[PDB]
């Protein structure tokens, strides 16, 4: 349905075969499907119609909260407590957003493996690559910070990583 | 009184579960995932109408 | 997994053939069947293992109900040394237990045949441990051994129970339950096997002697 | 004639196989009579209170109180530092700690050394 | 809406009704064993239908209906797998349980 | 948050001005009301804590502890009124006053913004507990227990105070927010090592750590029922809360100073689980259970991972509820038979079936049956330890076995078998006791339904 | 179970118990009835062969040898009656046994049902209360000054006396209580 | 406590104790829900020897059978598309060396 | 259905139980015989097992001990 | 099986190794060999979702059997001819595998004997 | 249902029945008050065999200490009544 964006959660175009009977015997699956429809799906549909009609007479809205961007921990002085507080809050919100991104990618992977059936090892290769990339980025960002993590510790980790890669690049250049 | 058992123990729970799955569980993506149906040669797709070609002229080892 | 299954099934089958409590014999039979299931898993045949689970449920449960009927008949007595000639005193119980023992021993075209026979043929044609194969064969012989023990001591011969005869099985609930499980243990193998899609690659070419291996060892 | 049965700590000797019971003396009979008399006196003392209509509550058992007190509060006063006591205490209270410390320190040093070299296969290891 | 999922969930959900009725005026009578046996037989007959659907088509589903809690990057949800193994073992187990309960209605009468 | 503090200081004169036969009713009703008011603190943010004023703040770690304290006070009141019937009015009012003061001290302790004020309240909690144990306990051992309760704490906590003031002479502040924002690494020196020890040993003793735990069985056995409830449920969690707060300034020293404490915690977990198998006292079994669970929490706090912190919070809450319930269950039998020996009263399921059900549920929750929050905490700590080292799963696994054994052992020893013939004063269970067990157990499953309320700030 | 034990067992008692155990284990070995009868007659012959030995030393030696033989040749899984201490129903119904004093704690509404039963219970309680002191005095007189030497109890002797310590034996719950 | 006579009228039938008699130091270890020391038909260290011999023999024989496996006289299974290279993991931009099976 | 104890005589048997037992034994034997008649291959095997010794070298393509 | 006794008691040098086989080039003894062909394309076999182990050279008969089973659902005894055909194709595959094993054994023994004879001749 | 409510008359009938099938005892000479030692001229082993026959007849085991004291059929009937809580 339109409840969620179909680009964030993509699906195949749902090809299904037409029913080709080959026996003069009746198909009890179809008969039970008709019984279930007539006995379950209609009263449920009517109750839903009533509930939606009641809801339409009282329509109100809730809004998504927008946060502006404040200076990061890099642009913070040593003891400027207020700027550090704002940067730390911004960092925590970004961390939560990144966690949710990884969760979305994992949902994509899980749904695909089940949907594919017996060809998941070949069919699901695209999902697996995306998860590997995002997992690598997340691990480079936030892993090994431990409890009592902060923006300063993430900044220190990033500085150490860039120092190491700069040294490696300079040593490879002289080769 | 005779067949009230099938109403208060089968029909009501299935109504509630059908409501909950159709309008609440389905409302979120990737909550009910079914594996794709098997496609065999000689089949016709319901939506697109495309027909699947036959299978490469069997050697017919009769 | 294969080695653990083989040792389990052999040891439990060997312990079963000397037990005098009927419930203990059926318990050791259950443990041996679980070991056979583990062996089937060990040779990369999980679908056969699941099919055997589904097959064995029927006749194991019905065998336990038959034993319980005998126990409740003879004043909560479980020792087979004190249960005598019940072939004629308990005709329906005798019929049900005979059918269940036949199904357990892989009698052809019954419920337990369609899983156990395939399991034996699958372990015969696999790159597997030779000791495990030998133990599986000895265990499937001991299965028939302990089923014979149960039938011989419980339903044949002369009475050995106390003289105050309280034998009575004419109760609709017991008869109906055992009859349901009996119809199942006769036809469920054919019904289920013919109605599932082929999830395994079959063994089509086998030496004639190896094909009857399970039947041969069961008869021996 | 027949194979002998030798008892163990967890499989004791049967009463009918005990040599000390087949060679009896009158002093053994006197000891048995005294034991039976003591047991009968205790049984009568218990039964007098057990059958008393006016008794409401729990009949105190001095044996149970003695057992619990011996197991709990009488241990330290009767403790002496001996070479056996000291050796057993040091072993059973120190050896496990250092053994596990060595094990975990070695495991963690190997893991860290592998991590520094960049070969641990930490892919998808997001949660820690 | 594809009655497979609804029937599979109903089979599991209707077995819990006597548990909730255990504090009602049916646990204190002598009709409770019959009530439980009838409930389990009805559950078996209901579960016989998804098995037929799988046998005809091969339908397999997973249903993640309730989201229990989510960790930093691990999400825990109440999910049921209704593949071949489940839809084949459930009817057999229900059938055997029905027969055993009817047998117990005679075996444990004096309890 | 004075909206919670002031009503307790109003409970004080209300109890001291109530009628002679309405003290229990008034105290219970108003403590339940205060608990309901405190329930509002669970609405926590995801980034920072609720900074009410310059002196008080509430985090997602301390809010469940406050809620548990406020919920425990009425339970203590309900459990105490049975054995306090013969006491005079003034002494009953004094007992209720001691409980009220303990609750007020804990409430301020869990929300103090500065380390010195937290220390002052954390040490002020000693006096009511000591008075209760040494005055209203039953046997002569209580006095010794009181001494073991007191000095064991102080010998570990007095050095911490020195460390605290020293920190304020170096960093210039002891407020937790400034301390967290202005944290700096601790170098590798003997001075820093001893500062680490001074900051850690107090909370290590309060848990208690294995080898420093000898005061706990004495204090928890010799104290009255409400004393035991408050000692096991909340007072053991002060050490965990304090260690969680203080470990922010001890890195990266902890990375190698956690070794002996970790080894002690794991091996003592095994040792106390093994001790529980051979115990002739029913209260000592629950006390040693508490030691094992707190050892688990110590391991979790020491390895310093978000998963371990979440598991530690969940296990703290769950163990508080579980141990309080078990202590009440033991106290009912003690009130019936006036003896704590476990093999004395047997086969109680025949005489008290609903109490048998309560015993069964409490024992099942003790051995971490899924999906209870006990298991959630234990499993999170187990996974964190496995990430720390793959071999830990051995020791934890052993504990996961032994625990279950002794748990069921206790049950089978008391509820199953045949009744003791000569014990004929076992009356049917009162409504008060059944209500007490129900109010202990229902919140456990309710929190199972919503487990994110007790998983701490790392959630 | 009902009889008071003695200080020791006599040689005849030991021989009789050995005979019973040997016969039971032989029946365990010989499943069928005719075989059991044949070998039971053989065992009886073996037992009464040395029936007339006047030397007690050799009699105890034969008893020792027979005990050793029985232990070697015993059945590892002998037949046990269902309610015997090793049987499959030994303590099955102990959970259904409730002491009578429990009825003292019933609610008055519960006691409103079964009025005649509780009237009879009151009569039995009054009988116990009146007979207690006479039972106590009888126990004191009969017992030797040096305490009792056996677990046996004297019966009633006077006009309307009752056997001392009778209440808990007579008012046993039942063998099949519920 | 299992070794005690079950036919005596004990004061505590379950524990097989009498009121007033001394209690063993390790009674809770011997409550007969626990460690039993009753005599066995076959002596100790003879059951130990048989059980250890059985386990050791089975382990050695399983090892031997692993080194001496059983198989049918057949070749390996043949799969059409380069041993199903694309099916077991994909990697379609690698040009894997061709595997060809011939008639026989 | 009321059946009284017998004390050293054969128990009283109702016709229904014997009828049921005989019917079910007969139907088991009928099913076995019918399935063996119609599904014999599942017991005796379906395809012949070839003997590798009777395969010529022309089809096996082994050189005549020269090249 | 007898081959097991031949390898494990007799001369294993001339006995085939199931793990390492074939050790000879496929066109060694044969002048020309026809490349074994397939009737089911990868795409059709993917849409059918057979299994990873059922995708052998006899997959087409399995695909037709499955299609008939789906078409003839209520009559579960009508899918006999195609099941027989799939069984026959599997039997042919097994016979080919037996032929490969026999080929390898004969080639190994002939090659080793011929090399031994050549060495003996050169050593004379 | 379960076993019928065993009565004293039935127990006496069964005891006398099993006794009258023993070859070493004359049927007519036997009374319910006959002594096994004095009246009947049997030894201890015969008493043991009779006790085992009683156990096999009634399906429960009589402890030896209680078994030795029984000497007449009335004592056996009383013992079985007390063990089985038969009052009528
Ligand atoms: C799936 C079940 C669905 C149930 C739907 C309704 C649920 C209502 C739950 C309400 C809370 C439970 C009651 C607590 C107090 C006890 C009540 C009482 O006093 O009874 C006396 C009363 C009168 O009896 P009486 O004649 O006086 O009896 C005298 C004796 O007491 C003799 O009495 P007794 O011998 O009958 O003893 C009572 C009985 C029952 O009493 C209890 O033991 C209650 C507590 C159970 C153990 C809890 C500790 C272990 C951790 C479990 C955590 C589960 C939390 C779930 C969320 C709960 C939220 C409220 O004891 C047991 O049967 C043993 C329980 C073993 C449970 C094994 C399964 C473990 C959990 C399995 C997974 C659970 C989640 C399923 C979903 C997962 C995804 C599909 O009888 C009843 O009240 C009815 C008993 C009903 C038993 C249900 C047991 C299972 C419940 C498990 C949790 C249900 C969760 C519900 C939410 C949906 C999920
Ligand atoms: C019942 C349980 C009570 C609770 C127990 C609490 C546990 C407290 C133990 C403290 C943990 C460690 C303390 C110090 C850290 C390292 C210990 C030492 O073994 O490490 C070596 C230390 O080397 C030697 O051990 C020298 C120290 C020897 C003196 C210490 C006494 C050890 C004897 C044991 C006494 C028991 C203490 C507890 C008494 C109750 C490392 O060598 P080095 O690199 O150079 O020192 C590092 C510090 N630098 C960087 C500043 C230089
Ligand atoms: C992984 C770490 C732990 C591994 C386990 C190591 C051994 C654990 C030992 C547990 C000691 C617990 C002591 C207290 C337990 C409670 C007392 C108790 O159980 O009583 C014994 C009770 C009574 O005996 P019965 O025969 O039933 O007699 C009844 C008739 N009279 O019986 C028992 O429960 C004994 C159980 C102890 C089993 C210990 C040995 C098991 C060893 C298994 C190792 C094999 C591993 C298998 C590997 C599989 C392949 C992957
Ligand atoms: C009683 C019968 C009532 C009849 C009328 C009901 C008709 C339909 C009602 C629909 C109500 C709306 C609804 O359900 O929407 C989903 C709504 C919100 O979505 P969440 O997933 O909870 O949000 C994420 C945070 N958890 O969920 C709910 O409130 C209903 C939850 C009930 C689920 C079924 C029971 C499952 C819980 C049982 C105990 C589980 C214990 C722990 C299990 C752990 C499993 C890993
Ligand atoms: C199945 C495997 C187990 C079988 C092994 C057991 C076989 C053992 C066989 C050998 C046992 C004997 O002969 S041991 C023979 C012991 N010899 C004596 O006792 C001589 C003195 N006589 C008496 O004591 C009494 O007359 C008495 C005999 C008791 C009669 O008692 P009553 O007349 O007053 O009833």
């Amino acid at each position: 349905p339109d409840s969620w964006d179909k680009d964030v959660y993509p699906e195949p175009p749902r090809r299904t075969p037409a029913p080709a009977p080959q026996t003069s015997l009746p198909n009890p699956v179809t008969y039970l499907t008709k019984i279930f429809d007539l006995l379950v799906d209609r009263p449920v549909t009517l109750a839903r119609e009533f509930i939606e009609q009641q809801h339409a007479k009282n329509r109100y809205y809730y809004y998504h909260r927008e946060f502006r961007r404040v200076p990061d921990i890099t642009e913070c002085e040593e003891k400027d407590i207020l700027c550090m507080f704002e940067a730390e809050m911004q960092w925590r919100r970004d961390y939560k957003v990144d966690q949710e991104i990884v969760n979305i990618i994992q949902e994509r992977l899980k749904a695909c493996q089940q949907r594919e059936g017996e060809s998941y090892r070949q069919n699901c290769a695209k999902e697996l690559e995306q998860f590997t990339q995002v997992s690598k980025a997340f691990q480079d960002r936030y892993s090994d910070l431990g409890a009592h993590y902060s923006a300063r510790k993430c900044l220190a980790k990033q500085k150490q990583r860039m120092l190491a890669e700069r040294k490696a690049a300079k040593e490879a250049a002289a080769a | 009184r005779h067949s009230i058992f099938a109403v208060t123990h089968v029909l009501i729970p299935v109504w509630i579960i059908h409501y909950y799955l159709k309008y609440h569980v389905t409302a979120k993506p990737y909550t009910v995932v079914e594996r794709k149906p098997r496609i065999f040669p000689g089949d016709t797709i319901l939506e697109t109408g495309e027909v699947i070609p036959l299978m490469k002229e069997f050697p017919d080892q009769h | 997994t294969l080695c653990l299954g083989a040792i389990t099934t052999l040891f439990t089958a060997l312990c079963a053939i000397t037990q005098n409590d009927i419930k203990k014999i059926v318990a050791f039979s259950t443990s041996s069947q679980l070991g056979l299931m583990m062996v089937t898993i060990g040779i990369n045949q999980p679908h056969l293992a699941f099919l055997h689970i589904c097959m064995h449920a029927f006749f194991k449960a019905m065998l336990f109900m038959c034993s319980g009927s005998i126990i409740h008949s003879l004043n909560d007595e479980q020792d087979i040394r004190k249960m005598g000639g019940l072939y004629k005193a308990m005709p329906f119980t005798t019929t049900a237990l005979i059918i269940g023992s036949l199904a357990l021993t892989g009698m052809p075209y019954l419920t337990g045949f369609y899983s156990k026979d395939l399991i034996i043929e699958a372990v015969n044609m696999s790159y597997t441990n030779a000791w495990a194969l030998l133990m599986t064969l000895i265990a499937t012989s001991l299965t028939a051994a302990y089923s014979t023990r149960i039938i011989f001591f419980a339903f044949l011969g002369k009475p050995r129970f106390p003289p105050l005869v309280l034998i009575n099985e004419n109760n609709p609930l017991l008869i109906n339950s055992i009859k349901r499980l009996l119809i199942g243990s006769i036809f469920a193998g054919f019904i289920i096997s013919n109605n599932i899609p082929p999830m395994t690659v079959p063994n089509t070419t086998m030496p004639l002697y190896m094909k009857m291996t399970a039947l041969i060892v069961t008869i021996m | 004639s027949f194979p002998k049965y030798k008892p163990s700590r967890l499989a004791t000797l049967p009463a009918t196989l005990d040599p000390a019971e087949y060679d009896i003396s009158p002093e053994t009979r006197k000891a048995q009579a005294e034991r039976l008399a003591i047991r009968s006196r205790l049984k009568r003392e218990y039964l007098l209170q057990y059958n008393d209509p006016n008794r409401l509550g729990v009949i105190e058992d001095p044996a149970l109180i003695r057992w619990t007190y011996a197991r709990s509060a009488n241990i330290y006063p009767n403790f002496r530092p001996t070479p056996k006591t000291s050796l057993l205490g040091a072993l059973f209270g120190i050896g496990p700690l250092f053994f596990w410390y060595y094990v975990f320190k070695t495991d963690r040093d190997k893991k860290e050394k592998l991590i520094q070299e960049g070969k641990l296969d930490q892919t998808f290891n997001i949660s820690y | 809406m594809n009655p497979f999922a609804s029937l599979t969930l109903t089979t599991l959900t209707i077995l819990t009704i006597p548990i909730m009725m255990s504090n009602s005026n049916i646990y204190k009578t002598n009709l409770y064993p019959n009530y439980v046996k009838t409930t389990v037989s009805y559950a078996f007959t209901l579960s016989l239908v998804p098995l037929l659907m799988f046998m005809h088509t091969g339908q397999e589903m997973i249903i993640s209906n309730w989201h229990w809690m989510t960790l930093q990057t691990v999400e825990l949800s109440l999910s049921f797998k209704m593949d071949y193994f489940s839809v084949m073992f459930i009817p057999v187990a229900l059938f055997v349980t029905w027969s055993i309960m009817e047998f117990s209605m005679w075996y444990m009468h004096s309890d | 948050m004075l909206k919670i503090i002031i009503p307790t200081t109003m409970l004080l004169p209300m109890t001291w001005m109530s009628k002679h036969n309405m003290i229990w009713i008034n105290a219970t009703v108003h403590s339940l009301l205060i608990s309901l008011i405190s329930l509002s603190l669970l609405n926590q943010l995801g980034e920072n804590s609720l900074n009410f004023s310059l002196t008080f703040f509430s985090d997602s770690l301390s809010a469940p502890l406050l809620v548990l304290t406020t919920w425990l006070l009425p339970l203590m009141l309900m459990a105490s009124q049975s054995h306090l019937s013969k006491e005079t009015t003034t002494r009953k009012k004094l007992y209720i006053t001691m409980l009220i003061l303990l609750q007020l001290f804990l409430i301020m302790t869990f929300t103090a913004t500065e380390l010195i004020l937290f220390y002052i309240l954390f040490e002020a909690t000693l006096v009511p507990t000591l008075i209760i144990i040494t005055r209203w306990g039953n046997q002569t051992e209580r006095l010794n227990a009181g001494l073991y309760f007191l000095f064991y704490t102080l010998a570990g906590s007095l050095p911490l105070l020195v460390a605290l003031v020293y920190i304020q002479n170096t960093t210039g502040s002891l407020n937790f927010l400034i301390i967290h924002y202005w944290s700096h690494p601790l170098s590798n020196s003997w001075s820093n090592i001893f500062m680490w020890l001074a900051c850690i040993m107090a909370f290590m003793v309060k848990m208690p750590l294995y080898g420093l735990h000898l005061w706990l069985p004495k204090a928890h056995v010799e104290a009255p029922i409400a004393g035991s409830m408050v000692l096991a449920a909340v007072l053991l969690k002060l050490g965990g809360y304090g260690m969680m707060r203080i470990t922010t300034i001890l890195n990266p020293l902890t990375n190698y100073m956690a070794y002996p404490f970790l080894m002690l915690s794991m091996w003592g977990m095994i040792m106390t689980s093994s001790i529980c198998l051979r115990q002739t006292d029913l209260k000592s079994l629950i006390a040693y259970s508490s030691v094992s669970h707190m050892a688990l929490v110590i391991v979790a706090i020491m390895i310093q991972t978000p998963w371990s912190f979440m598991g530690a919070t969940a296990l703290m809450i769950a163990h508080g509820l579980t141990s309080s319930m078990l202590f009440c269950l033991a106290n009912t039998n003690y009130e019936r038979v006036h003896s704590r020996t476990m093999i004395l009263a047997r086969g109680l399921q025949t005489l008290l079936p609903l109490m048998a059900t309560w015993w069964l549920v409490a024992s099942l929750t003790n051995l971490a049956l899924p999906p209870s929050i006990n298991l959630i905490g234990e499993l999170f700590i187990i996974t964190a330890s496995f990430s720390w080292s793959n071999i830990t799963i051995i020791l934890m696994g052993m504990n996961m076995m032994i625990t279950a054994l002794y748990s069921l052992y206790m049950l089978i020893t008391t509820q199953r078998g045949k009744y003791t013939h000569h014990i004929n004063n076992i009356k049917p269970s009162f409504t008060r006791e059944n209500a007490l067990m129900a109010l202990h157990i229902l919140p456990l499953l309710l929190l199972t339904l919503n487990p994110k309320m007790i998983l701490g700030p790392l959630y | 179970a009902f009889s008071a034990p003695a200080a020791y067992l006599t040689h005849q008692q030991k021989v009789l118990r050995l005979y019973k155990r040997a016969l039971r284990h032989l029946e365990s070995w010989c499943v069928h009835r005719d075989k059991y009868r044949y070998f039971a007659c053989l065992m009886r012959a073996r037992f009464d062969e040395h029936k007339n030995e006047k030397d007690m030393v050799k009699a105890t030696q034969l008893l020792r040898q027979a005990e050793e033989e029985f232990w070697y040749g015993q059945h590892p899984q002998p037949y046990i009656f269902p309610e015997s201490p090793g049987g499959t129903s030994y303590e099955r119904y102990e959970c259904y046994k409730v002491p009578e004093w429990c009825l003292d704690d019933w609610h008055p509404s519960e006691k409103a049902m079964y009025p005649d039963y509780f009237a009879k219970r009151e009569q039995w309680k009054r009988l116990r209360r009146e007979s207690w002191e006479r039972e106590v005095k009888q126990l004191q007189e009969e017992t030797p000054p040096g305490g009792p030497r056996t677990e046996a109890l004297p019966p009633a002797r006077k006009e309307g006396d009752l056997p001392p310590l009778w209440w808990h034996i007579v008012t046993r719950p039942r063998e099949r209580p519920m | 406590q299992q070794e005690r006579d079950p036919w005596y009228d004990w004061d505590h039938p379950d524990l097989r104790l009498n009121w007033g008699e001394p209690i063993h130091w390790d009674l809770d270890m011997y409550i007969r829900n626990r460690v039993d020391t009753s005599p066995t038909p076959v002596s100790w260290n003879t059951m130990c020897k048989h059980l250890f011999g059985f386990v050791a023999f089975m382990l050695f024989m399983f090892w031997v059978g692993e080194i001496y496996p059983s198989y049918q006289p057949v070749g390996p299974k043949q799969y059409p598309y380069n041993d199903l290279y694309l099916e077991r993991g994909g990697d379609p931009t690698k040009e894997p060396e061709p595997v060809v099976h011939y008639e026989i | 259905v009321h059946i009284e104890p017998r004390y050293r005589q054969f128990p009283q048997l109702t016709r229904s139980q014997l009828i049921q037992a005989e019917f079910f034994s007969a139907t088991m034997w009928f099913w076995i015989l019918w399935r063996f008649w119609h599904d014999s291959d599942a017991v005796l095997g379906h395809f012949p097992y070839p003997d590798p010794s009777q395969w010529t070298d022309e089809e096996l393509g082994i050189l005549p001990d020269d090249e | 099986g007898a081959h097991l006794a031949r390898r494990y008691l007799g001369d294993a040098s001339k006995e085939p190794d199931p793990l390492r086989m074939p050790t000879f080039p496929p066109d060694y003894g044969f002048p020309e060999r026809k490349e074994r062909e397939m009737v089911a394309t990868q795409q059709e076999m993917n849409d059918a979702q057979l299994m990873l182990q059922q995708r052998d050279y006899c997959a087409h008969y399995l695909i037709q059997l499955l299609k008939c089973k789906r078409d003839s659902f209520p009559n579960f005894l009508a899918c006999k001819h195609e099941q027989h055909d799939w069984d026959y194709c599997e039997h042919l595959d097994y016979v080919k595998r037996m032929k490969e094993f026999e080929r390898e054994r004969r080639l190994l023994q002939r090659k080793k004997r011929r090399e031994q004879r050549e060495a003996e001749m050169a050593r004379g | 249902s379960d076993a019928p409510p065993l009565t004293l008359e039935a127990i006496k009938d069964r005891v006398l029945y099993v006794l009258k099938l023993y070859d070493k005892i004359d049927p007519e000479k036997l009374s319910v008050n006959s002594h096994f030692m004095k009246d009947l001229g049997l030894d201890s082993l015969d008493q043991v065999e009779i006790i085992m026959a009683m156990e096999d007849e009634f399906g429960f085991e009589i402890p030896d200490i209680d078994a030795e004291k029984l000497m007449c059929p009335q004592e056996i009937v009383d013992y079985i009544a007390d063990k089985k809580d038969v009052y009528e």
